[PDB]
């Protein structure tokens, strides 16, 4: 089997500034026949890989020309003259000279937009969901950039800890921001001893800390 | 036009089989080849095997050992692979793709198959509203308590799909994954529209439909 | 259209760039009941450094060959010819490449 | 020994590594007359280069075919069953070493 | 033992075509490759093209184009070589080898053939004696006006074999071939011994026998 | 075509003194599976090549160890570590990795034995070729070393031009010595016009020339 190395492993670009991905393989990727069957591909998460390049440096039908392939034998390089964030993803290399086929680790592309704020929003439990007999209360972290974002639940003003999950979204194509969801999960019992819940959330983009509350029973 | 479709996601016990199908449209079935390529949660892909669909002819990749088979129908334009005796590290999602001479790769691709392996019981969602307690709002959908993945999360029967967020599911100390579908919309809106989000969990024949109300 | 008929009854498989493995065809309403029909080991051929080369075809080269079958069905005194396609081997071929 | 018989009657030849030409075998006596045998057009392969590889052989793919011939001689009427061996296609193989 | 014969030797008008034959023995004819080499008078050796005795498989060299046909007969174990279209450049000696995938080359050889393309007239020799007119004697056959080559003079019907010296012939002003072949004998023996040359002109099937006498 | 090219094109080697020849191939002679065919012949005059070297360094069953090859890719080199007798003859290099297979041009070698002066003999012509109308007069040159020999023939003292032919034997295998024969060819009545027939020789073995001769109308 082919090893394929891809140096860096991830990217934080600007959009505007261009990129640069290495490739090389433990052996020379050069056919018999005088081919070279290295080719670039682009997988945005859960969705299958797009073609970029072909043998080397072709460019696949409708890839436009920011993307460019070049290199011999063992080291490729594929360039991205100017990022666009559509380009978000995983890059991978890959040989289809020697079987197996292989591909490389991939590399991952993140771009460096600018600050961007949460908008916070704050969910009750829902009355069906207590009639199971537990209370979930979502709070929402809509379209902000970076990734790095606090956020604290307060149960009466008291912080609580371990008894929520967060989730974030994959870095969007268009606007390339970010949406974090937070859930604390009481069991209804716990619920129904306080009044005042509140989701409290710091990011770069806000000047001092953002809180969204409710009083059990207004809802 | 050229086309890749695959068969929908699966839980298998460990030690168990699985066969994904893979129907081919847009072009003469016989005249490519097909390949099949996986890739573990957060992982690379990883090159499974081929078949010439005019021959039945095929070549696998040694890691799998003898535990991969795929073979193709001329007649329903489908190829199929089967992984036998599946480990835990065999869930993935598994990709089908058609190779040619003069790219000399992959182009035209299948949309995926997710094939968790799990000794798990199969379980289907619990859909719960998120409505509010200034001039934006928010709403959303808590699909709560399900097994396996995935499930499709779509406002008012697809219409609505400017705003929304499916966030990616959170495996809770239950064994059961969670997840929430928001969408913001205009406070005016607030009476005006009805707001539906419709869940589909496929493995668990379950579509569910629940009206947002605050 | 009936006739009187009397009765008068190398490794190149794995040396072959282009390998096979012999399945067996049994029919008994045929004669020959069993038939032995090449199946192609590889999609591509094996190369100077004895590795799969993809970039070639392992392709099966068929012949029509001629058939007894029982007519009507179970009569073991009568019958009719039929041609059938068989894979007697397989060869090694560079590929046809598909454009529009 | 007599039996009742109802009548019921890719470019690989070029694009092989061991290529052939098809070569017309006709007897009136047998049914097929005419016979499209194979002939191997080199003794060697064709290699990555397009050139003739001497260390590799292009060999004949033979196999037994069902044919009828006129029995006795000349009788349009009346056959008999006999086997043949044909050339259908040539494939490449390494060759074998010989020592004692 | 391993061993190859070829036929006579040959003369042929421009234009003709010649068929030289060689056949084997002392192995199996058809595991083994048969190869034709030849060489012009004073020349290099120079390969003509192989046959596979097995199946009739057969490779040329595109020097002399469609000109050279190379066939083998199991039944015979007889390889075959057949030049046409005759030129005064064709004329050489024709030699055929068996090769092997161990050594990888040919071992076992003919004998040769001499071809000569001429519009000459075949015409037999003219065996004369050279007797003398101290202790060492010596006496030959002057082998005079004959075409083509080649002639064998044996001594004593191959008896006298040393100190015999056959000439390589040279081509007289008549376009016929002059030769002589010599031996050196003890003065002693002559009287008690009889000294007679045997000549051999196959083309012109020519058999001549001279008493050399003083 | 493979172009095979052989240096030297002649070599006289005294016995017991040892000789190389060298063999440079136009493209490289290592086949795709790994084998390099070339090989070494020797051809005595007259007679089919005998294989003495096969795949560069393999001697052949029976040829002595004196014969030695080496090299790779494109060059390479035949010795002989000790010249003796049997060894004269034309060395050929050749391939059998490219189609069509290819010889080289040959090296002829001499033995560069120690001088033997020639034996000479003459013979009249015989009373059946005269019947004829022509007389031959033939002068023999026995087992001598160098070649280089000088052969006049006198007819009553004059010495003769244009009517006669020479013939010297290929390099003998186990003395290492030539043999020249002379051919006078005279007109029967030129022929019976004169009484004294001789023939001279001159040869670096001989300290003053040696004559051979007849009067015609002994025999």
């Amino acid at each position: 089997d082919i090893v394929m190395t891809q140096t860096p492993l991830s990217l934080s670009v600007t959009p505007g500034q261009p990129a640069s991905i290495s490739c090389r393989s433990s052996r020379s990727l050069v056919h018999s026949r005088g081919n070279t069957y290295l080719h670039w591909y682009l997988q945005k998460p859960g969705q299958s890989p797009q073609l970029l390049i072909y043998k080397v440096s072709n460019r696949f039908i409708g890839v436009p020309d920011r993307f460019s392939g070049s290199g011999s034998g063992t080291d490729f390089t594929l360039k991205i003259s100017r990022v666009e964030a559509e380009d978000v993803g995983v890059y991978y290399c890959s040989q289809s000279t020697h079987l197996p086929f292989t591909f490389g680790q991939g590399t991952k592309l993140e771009i460096k937009r600018t600050v961007a704020a949460p908008s916070v929003f704050i969910f009750p439990p829902s009355d069906e969901q207590l009639k199971s007999g537990t209370a979930s209360v979502v709070c929402l972290l809509n379209n902000f950039y970076p990734r790095e974002a606090k956020v604290q639940w307060k149960v009466d003003n008291a912080l609580q800890s371990g008894n929520s999950q967060e989730s974030v979204t994959e870095q969007d194509s268009k606007d390339s921001t970010y949406s974090l969801s937070s859930t604390l999960t009481l069991s209804k019992a716990d619920y129904e001893k306080h009044k005042v819940y509140a989701c409290e959330v710091t990011h770069q983009g806000l000047s001092s800390p953002v809180t969204k509350s409710f009083n059990r029973g207004e809802c | 036009q050229v086309q890749l479709v695959q068969s929908g996601a699966e839980v298998k016990k460990p030690g168990s089989s699985v066969k994904v199908s893979c129907k081919a449209s847009g072009y003469s079935f016989t005249d490519y080849h097909i390949h099949w390529v996986r890739q573990a949660p957060g992982q690379g892909l990883e090159w499974m095997g081929v078949i010439n669909p005019m021959y039945g002819t095929t070549d696998y990749n040694q890691r799998f050992k003898g535990r991969v088979t795929i073979t193709a129908d001329e007649s329903t334009s489908t190829a199929y692979m089967e992984l036998s005796s599946l480990r835990s590290e065999d869930t993935a999602v598994y990709y089908c793709a058609r190779y040619d001479y003069f790219t000399g790769t992959g182009v035209y691709w299948g949309q995926g198959t997710l094939v968790t392996v799990s000794s798990a019981s199969t379980k289907g969602p619990s859909v719960f509203p998120l409505a509010p307690c200034e001039s934006t709002a928010a709403l959303g959908c808590l699909v709560k308590d399900y097994f396996p993945e995935p499930v499709t999360v779509s406002w008012n029967s697809g219409a609505l799909t400017s705003g929304v967020h499916t966030f990616p599911a959170v495996l809770q100390s239950s064994g059961l994954y969670s997840l929430s579908s928001v969408v913001t919309v205009p406070s005016s809106s607030l009476g005006t529209k009805t707001y539906t989000c419709n869940v589909d969990h496929k493995p668990s024949n379950t579509k569910v439909d629940k009206r947002v109300e605050s | 259209r009936t006739v009187m008929v009397n009765l008068n009854i190398s490794d190149y498989y794995n040396r072959s760039t282009s390998p096979w493995n012999l399945h067996r065809n049994e029919d008994p309403e045929r004669y020959p009941s069993v038939i032995w029909e090449a199946k192609c080991r590889h999609l591509g051929c094996i190369n100077a450094d004895g590795n799969v080369d993809y970039h070639m075809n392992s392709v099966p080269i068929q012949q029509e060959i001629l058939v007894l079958r029982r007519e009507p069905p179970h009569c073991p005194n009568s019958f009719r010819l039929e041609k059938i396609l068989v894979s007697v081997g397989c060869t090694c071929v560079t590929p046809i490449v598909h454009h529009v």
